[PDB]
Order: C-alpha cells, then structure tokens, then sequence
RNA sequence: AAACUGCGAAUGGCUCAUUAAAUCAGUUAUGGUUCCUUUGGUCGCUCGACUUGGAUAACUGUGGUAAUUCUAGAGCUAAUACAUGCCGACGGGCGCUGACCCCCUUCGCGGGGGGGAUGCGUGCAUUUAUCAGUGGUGACUCUAGAUAACCUCGGGCCGAUCGCACGCCCGGCGGCGACGACCCAUUCGAACGUCUGCCCUAUCAACUUUCGAUGGUAGUCGCCGUGCCUACCAUGGUGACCACGGGUGACGGGGAAUCAGGGUUCGAUUCCGGAGAGGGAGCCUGAGAAACGGCUACCACAUCCAAGGAAGGCAGCAGGCGCGCAAAUU
C-alpha cells in the first residue's frame, strides 16, 4: 500500500508538475508576446 | 530461621525496621504488613521491630535444615503440592523434557 | 507545594489579592535540579499529561557543536567558569543553560588532524611517539592528497581557539537545559562571543 | 470540574436535536469522534427520535448491537456516536440509506438517498499538512487524515471520497459561482452560489452567497461547504432546497397545502 | 555601544562565527500591512521582545492609544481614553485604561503625546501583553 | 464463586463559606500549552524464537490482637501483571571514507574527468549546532528537506497477546475481528492570556517597593507565556476618570418580582461558569485531583477500648440533635 500509493502520487505529481511547467512556459510565452508587442 | 511473628497486642513484625519496640510507618503498595485498597494509597500502619525480645505473642519459625530425629507433628506428615505446573516451559524444566 | 501561581502577589496598582481558591496542582513548582559535574546521575520525573522529564543531578559529558565547520562530538565537561545569572553558581559548579564551561578539545583536535591533516594543539618542539596520527598526517594517494591540499588552502583557525586547543580545554556555552531534558549539549564560543566572555572572566578574575 | 464532563443536561443539549423538555434530566452526551458536540447528531437521537424505529434508549442498544447500522461505510455499535454533516447512515436489513444534510431550519432531517448515492460522500478539508517524509496530508471536517492527495486541493475545498476504499474521486475548488451549503450560524441549512469572498487579515474572512431566488446573505467562511461546481450539486437535496422561504411565505404555503388537500 | 549585560546579547537565528577567507541581521514582516521600519533592518540593537527582530508574534487584537510615560526601559505606558454609556442617565462618562506596552528601540524618536498603534501578543512581562507596531507623531510637532 | 489484570472511582449529587477587576458575561487568542477516550492516519521506512525468565494472589494449611474492610509465616500455581528479548523484511540503496584502477592534453612533471576493495554511519521520537529555501499563514525562529552528532540503565516506538469460521496450495501462504502501541491529526476538554463591563464607603487620599513593588538581562521551575522564582541592574507602577484600605444579610451570569415611558429591587435555588467538603496545610496514584464516600500531619470537636491501641468526616439520599419566625419519608 505504501509503495503503490507513493508510485500513484509520483505519477499524479509528475502530471501536475508538467501542467504547471506548461504554465511556466505559458507565462514565459506571454512575456515572449509582450517582448514582440 | 526466625521469619518473625506478632507483638502481644497483635502488631506484625517488619523485615529490617531495626528497633525492638512498635514504630509507625508509611506503607505503600510493595510493602509487608499492608495491602492497598485504592491504587497508590499509602496508609500509616503501626508495625513491631525485627529485633526479637520476650515481649511477643508468636514467633513464626521455618525449619531450614532437618535435624537427627523425626519430629511427630511436621516431618512424619507428607503433603504433595496442591497444584501442578501450567506454563509449558515450567513443565519442560520440571520433567527435564526436550524441545522436539 | 512550592507554587507557580499568579494570584499570590500584588496587582499593577500595588493592591494585595484575597485568594479565592487553594493551591491547584497544575500551579506546580518542583525543587531546582542544581545539576553538578560528576558521574552521570539523571532522575526521571513524571510531569503533566503522564509525560517524562529527566532531572540531571550530576552530568560530566555533552554533545557540544563547533559551528565554524559544523562538527559536534560527545566531550567531557571539566569546569564551570562563568554564569551571567548568579555569580555563586560558579563556586557550586552548577550546570544551567547559558553557563560558560571548559570542555575537552581532543575530539575536535582528533577531527581537525584527521580531516585537515595539519598538526593542531601540539606545543612546538615535541613529536608524536606512538607514530599513529604522525602517519595520519602523511601517506596519501595522487588525487586525494590534492583533495586535502584544496581543503588545506582555506584551513585557517583563529588565534583564540589555537591558544585554547593548545591548553587542551575549549570554552563552551550550554544551550540545552540539563534540569529539563537531562542533557548538557551546547556550542563552542568563537569570534565576538569568545572575546566578550574572556573579557567577563578576566574582569571577574581581577 | 477537575476532569472531563461525562453527562449532558437535557436543557443544555443543542436546540437542533429537538429533544423535548419533560422526559429526562439528561440528554445523550455524544461520544468523542469525527464531529463536534454541538455540530453532530448522536445515533440514538437519529434512530429513536427522527425515524422512531425504537421507543426507548434500551431498544436503540438492541438495534445497534445486532450490527444493523453502518455510518459512512463502517458498522458502529455506540448509541451516542456523533453522526454529523454529509455522513451516510446505511440501515442494511431495512435496505435504506440516509445522508445527514441540514434542512432549511438548523436541524438535520430524514433525507433518504439511493444505494448508489450512499457509496460516496463529500468532505470539506480543514488543513493541508506535509508529513514526516514530504508526504502531503489533508484533514477533512470529519477528521479523515487522507495522505497523498491531489496538489490542487487547498483548504476550504471539498473532496468526494468513496466510503469502501476511503480515496478521493473528484473535488470542488473554493471559487466564485460554486454552490454552498451553510453549516454554521443563523444561515444554517441555506444553499446558494458563492458570489463574493471578503478577506480580513487576522480576523475572520466573510463570504456573501446569492440564493436560487436572489436572496443574498453573508456567512463566516468557517461555516461554509461547497456541494457542487456552478449550479449542479454532487448530492441529492431535501425539499426547500436550502432556499429559506420567509415565515410569511411558509404560513402561505402551509395554509395553501392544508386547504387544497382537505 | 551594546552588550552591557553580564550575558552575551545576540539574535538567536543568525550565526556570526562562520570561517572568513558586518554581521547579517534577522527581521520579518509583522503582517496586517504594517511596514517593518528602516531602523529595525539597518540598526544594530538586539531585543528578544521586538515584533520585527524578536521571538514574538502579533495575533488577535490591534488597538491604539497616546504615549503618556517613557520612564521604564524598552517599554512605555500608553493611555486609552473612551466613553462608557450609563443607560439610566442616557449619557457617556469619560473613562481611561493605561496599559504598559513594550517599545522596540527601532522607534528611536518617540515623544509623549504620540498616537501609537499596539498589537496583542503573548505576555512579555507581568503587566505587558502589547508590542508597539507603528508610531504616528503628535498633532503639529513637526519641530 | 473467588483472585490477579484492565478500566471507572476527577462525572453525578450537595452547599454558597470564601471571593469586589477576583469570580462571571460578551469578545479574541493559544504562532505560548497539555489532553485517557473517540475518529482517521501511521504501526517489513532502522541494514543489526513453532514463543524466553521467576515471582505472587485466589486455593491449601498454621496463626496473633480486646478490637478494624488489621494482617503475618509456610506449601503451590496463571498472564494483555512485572520482566527479558530474537528471527524476518534483507538484496541492497544513500553520505562519508578511501586502498586500487581507467581515459584525455603535455618530451615528462603537471593539468582534467570516471569506476572502486575495506571500514564508519544512516527510520521515526529525544537533545544540540549548522546549511538551503515541498506545502501553508496576515505574519514563524512553521511544516518538510539536508549535514553533523546525542540517545537519560529512575531506559520512547519497531506486537513473545486473545477469539470466530478455517481453507487453498509439494511444511509454506491466507479471511473476519478483540486488545495494545511511538507519533500526528480530530474529538472531549482543561489551563493561561486580550478588549470591555460590578454594590456601598473619603469619619479610607495617597498607596505599592531591597521577605518583588513596575521594568530590563540571563537562568531556575513549569505542560507552556510571564517576577512564577532566583541573581544582577534600572526607579519605576497606580490615583480625584476615586488608586490603596474598609464594609457587604456579596459566589457571578442566564434570569425573577414590580414597571406608561424611564427605572427600582432581587437572583442561596434545578441551566452555564466558579469555589468548598469541620479549619488550614502537604502529597500518592492517574490522561485528568492539590481528590477528602483517597492518603499524611497539625488545630478543633467527637467514637470503640481488656488502657496496649484502633477508627472518623451526611455543605450526598433518608434521618436525628441543635439553632431558630422558618423548611417533608431512616
């Protein structure tokens, strides 16, 4: 139960980190548009 | 061996109280001459000194080494131990058994 | 018994209080530990909530910290020198928090001489006759002697600690409460702290 | 007192139990548990006052020690067990399932739910904790320490747990336009969409809530629970729908229903 | 300049004996939008009961008053005037409660009459429960 | 049945003596603490016996004292009592160490980058010091992370416990519970603080202070915050906005009686909070007591007595005496 739930959160935290890392790219992409404005 | 008995007013002796007269003591749980009623109760009973003089009712005595003769009251009477061992490991020590 | 009560004593105004209730339990004082330097005698005390509290009454060792290069060792407490609170808790060598104690140096001198590989303490003229830490100063490989050399480049210790390591006794500040936790842990005085407390020991001396 | 109190006086009992005055000196003092003393409803009061399956509190001892009652997915045998908000009482031999939702008045009502609805329940989180090895921890309004939750879940969000496994399925985040059952104070039992958050550094943050008939009202954020994203609830609702008709309108509808029926 | 006690005075958090080859200062934002002053950050004082550079947290009540005495060291007596409503005689009566409040030495220039804001905290002494947060100078008194 | 063990006996009940910023009420705080229980977490996270030890009670049997819910000596015998303690997971990771060894540039030294025998440690809790800045607050010296260690012999955890139905598998492996447990959260709380609010009195105007008065520094103690208590400094603190002292036929509040509007009076009394168990005081046990249907003294009063001693606490329910204008059934 420890190993499975730790591995399940590892997949969910990876997913949320990749979507929040897409938001890091999105804020840098907004900064890219304002620098090209 | 003199295991000690009662004063002529009935007050018990007390192991290593180191007087001959009657002395009052705090007696908690884990003492002689006292049983508790509530948990951590600690009454002031009066006990007799362990030093032995004529001023007594009884002396409780224990025959450690048996003498030359057979005493008619005590040794001639043979009594077996009322109960027998319950825990398995005490049975193994008594009957001198193995683990297999 | 001895109480920790806020009601036994006057108000802001200087008006005495009439007490409305007799001494509660939780309003408790237990007699001071006044722990000494001797063979380790620590008495466990039951406290509020059926939790334990270790009254050190004698305590001769402590987990002291040398914070400059972040190493800490179990070291012998040898003497109480100075107490800022009461001047008479030095004669009666009582360990309390923020005491100034002399401790042994040899665990730290051992660490320094094994980690930096430089002779520290060791009054000039003499040698090491067993030839143990004489060999632990020498005889390294190619790249690990280079590691010790890169370390040696920035291995300067202060002249104040150099003097104290030479006498074989550092000055330490007790940080734990030996009355409470039952331990005599702390840190070694350095920089402005050491200069301050050496000035206060010097002023008390004469 | 010089230790904890073990009795509750019938008069000192909370008003939302609707215990009568004259039967007994004492009320059933709720056992310690997930819900608060004055926010719970003991099993005994649900089992013999609300539903009237028993007559006395010795009948309730006989019911519960046959193990026929199952509060939020586990059988309890305590007559003074604190059953509180969003808890699911499954009386299994009758084949019934009840959710403890607040009626339009501050009481808990007899809200019958379907066996499918009775498998999940909705839990407001109280705090986010980081455990002994970077382990994220929730704590719900009913003391469930659920470890390794979704990182987007923050305090004052609600989570949909499955009873059988005790694991989160969905969650509503505390955002404007979301439904809100009010679970404390004068507005106890209101349902409305959250229209405004009003921050107060140090003091208590207040939350304005618009209703299904434009009856806007405020509430302390402590006393708020989100029951669905937008305008669709994740539970079934009791009649009145937490809309809170006035005493003039209540009189009107009660009088209309009595005269029209016969 | 400082460290006139028998014990050594320092901030507990900041470590000042790192190996070399100006000491760093601990501060914090107090909360409630009250600005940490310049003299707290740039200054060299050391006060365990400063709400900016000490081991004390402001929570619960924010009050105010007028500084009336400054003769205690590191702490002042303020004076809170208010109006109590006797309902029989449908009128107010002028009443006052003077409270001892701790005055952080970051507030270097404080005179009696200055309207001080104070924050509730843990009891610092027998009669002190309040730290000074900010000082607004008296009516006029620009000179 | 008894006896051991566990739990309860800290609630309930009674009374209002004390108590005048005290108690209490509304209001906040606990980022300043403790918490049996309940609920939910945790409970092969540590790298190092297919079940251990010997007492004791009921029991049996000898007793003592005038006397007690007094106990003593002897013969046995149980644990979820008191103790002691391993195997497993376990094969290896991660920090140092550091033999050995590899590859490149240089005439070479030198420079620069990888593998690596052995040994020392490593889980949570406790205690100290340091370094960096996952989640959270209005704000932590928060939570979590890393390093270095420490580990109270009057000793934190990591299960030598019990019951139901029992099966599948060439002896292993498993379901449903009960009990216990470090720590976290939750609940029930409790404690100490915030703001504001009390009757009469000036024939009480100055009081508080080197037997702490108000501060500061550092400790001690405490569950924690703090003159709580020490030591050393400072000379403060309160007051005509009534401090300080005195009185109260004063426990406080929700409330009660009267009342057009205001008010006046009462609230010992069933709910909440407080306090006390003849007067003070001290402590045991426990999560919780300064417990009195617990213990130990003293003072007061009083009971059995073979005169040596033993026992006491109805402001619990009945009831008796006394007191009274004044109040019910052993």
């Amino acid at each position: 139960k420890n190993k499975e739930e730790a591995a399940e959160y590892a997949k969910l935290l990876a997913k949320r980190m990749k979507e929040a890392k897409e938001k890091r790219q999105e804020q840098i992409a907004k900064r890219r548009r304002l620098s090209s404005l | 061996r003199i295991s000690g008995g009662n004063d002529k007013q009935g007050f018990p002796m007390k192991q290593g109280v180191l007087t001959h007269g009657r002395v009052r003591l705090l007696l908690s749980k884990g003492h002689s001459c006292y049983r508790p009623r509530r948990t951590g109760e600690r009454k002031r009973k009066s006990v007799r000194g362990c030093i032995v003089d004529a001023n007594l009712s009884v002396l409780n005595l224990v025959i450690v080494k048996k003498g030359e003769k057979d005493i008619p009251g005590l040794t001639d009477t043979t009594v077996p131990r009322r109960l027998g061992p319950k825990r398995a490991s005490r049975i193994r020590k008594l009957f001198n058994l193995s683990k297999e | 018994g001895i109480s920790r009560d806020n009601w036994h004593k006057r108000r802001k105004t200087g008006g005495k209080r009439k007490p409305y209730h007799k001494k509660r339990k939780y309003e408790l004082g237990r007699p001071a530990a006044n722990t000494k330097i001797g063979p380790r005698r620590i008495h466990t005390v039951r406290v509020r909530g059926g939790n334990k509290k270790y009254r050190a009454l004698r305590l001769d060792v402590g987990n002291f910290s040398w914070g400059s290069e972040c190493c800490t060792r179990k070291t012998r407490i040898i003497d109480v020198v100075y107490n800022a609170s009461n001047n008479e808790l030095v004669r009666t060598k009582t360990l309390v928090k923020n005491c100034i104690v002399l401790i042994d140096s040899t665990p730290y001198r051992q660490w320094y001489e094994s980690h930096y590989a430089l002779p520290l303490g060791r009054k000039k003229g003499a040698k090491l006759t067993p030839e143990e830490e004489e060999i632990l100063n020498k005889k390294r490989s190619k790249k690990i002697q280079k590691k010790y050399d890169e370390r040696k480049k920035n291995a300067k210790i202060s002249s104040l600690l150099e003097e104290q390591f030479q006498q074989g006794k550092l000055l330490a500040c007790i940080a734990s409460r030996p009355g409470q936790c039952g331990r005599a842990d702390g840190y070694v005085l350095e920089g402005k702290e050491l200069e301050f407390y050496l000035r206060k020991i010097k002023a008390r001396k004469g | 007192a010089r230790g904890p109190k073990k009795h509750l006086k019938r008069v000192a009992a909370p008003k939302h139990w609707m215990l009568d005055k004259l039967t007994s000196v004492f009320a059933p003092r709720p056992s310690t548990g997930p819900h608060k003393l004055r926010e719970c409803l003991p099993l005994i009061i649900f089992l013999r006052n609300k539903l009237k399956y028993a007559l006395t509190g010795d009948e309730v001892k006989k019911i519960c020690m046959q193990r026929f009652i199952k509060i939020d997915g586990k059988v309890r045998a305590d007559i003074t067990y604190p059953a509180g908000f969003m808890d699911v009482i499954s009386i299994d031999k009758t084949g019934e399932n009840f959710r403890l939702i607040y009626d339009t008045k501050g009481r808990f009502a007899v809200h019958r739910i379907t066996p499918e609805e009775a498998k999940y329940k909705l839990c407001k989180v109280r705090k986010i904790f980081v455990g002994t090895k970077g382990i994220p921890h929730l704590v719900t309004h009913d003391a469930r320490t659920i470890r390794y939750p979704d990182p987007l879940i923050k305090m004052n969000d609600t989570i949909q747990i499955d009873l059988e496994t005790g694991k989160i399925t969905d969650f509503i985040k505390f955002d404007t336009g979301n439904l809100c059952m009010v679970t404390g104070g004068a507005n106890l039992g209101r349902i409305g969409v959250i229209t405004n958050r009003e921050r107060h550094p140090g003091s208590f943050d207040v939350v304005h809530v618009k209703d299904a008939n434009g009856n806007s009202f405020a509430t302390r954020l402590s006393n708020i629970f989100v029951i669905g994203k937008g305008n669709k609830p994740w539970i079934s609702l009791p009649r009145g729908k937490g809309i809170r008709l006035t005493i003039a309108e209540e009189r009107d509808k009660r009088l209309a229903a009595k005269q029209s029926s016969g | 300049d400082i460290q006139t006690e028998r014990a050594y005075q320092k901030q507990p958090t900041i470590f000042q004996n790192k190996k070399r080859v100006k000491l760093p200062r601990y501060y914090k934002n107090i909360g409630l939008g009250f600005k940490t002053p310049k003299e707290a950050i740039e200054g060299t004082y050391i006060d365990k009961k400063c709400p900016f550079t000490g081991n004390v947290s402001i929570r619960g009540r924010i009050l105010s008053g007028v500084v009336t005495k400054m003769k205690m060291q590191r702490t002042i007596v303020i004076r809170r005037d208010y109006l109590h409503y006797i309902r029989k005689y449908n009128r107010f009566e002028k009443r006052h409660k003077n409270m001892s409040v701790h005055l952080s030495p970051c507030f270097r220039d404080v005179q009696i009459g200055d309207i001080v804001t104070v924050g509730e905290c843990r009891p610092l002494s027998k009669t002190v429960r309040f730290n000074v947060l900010k000082v607004t100078k008296a009516a006029g008194t620009k000179k």
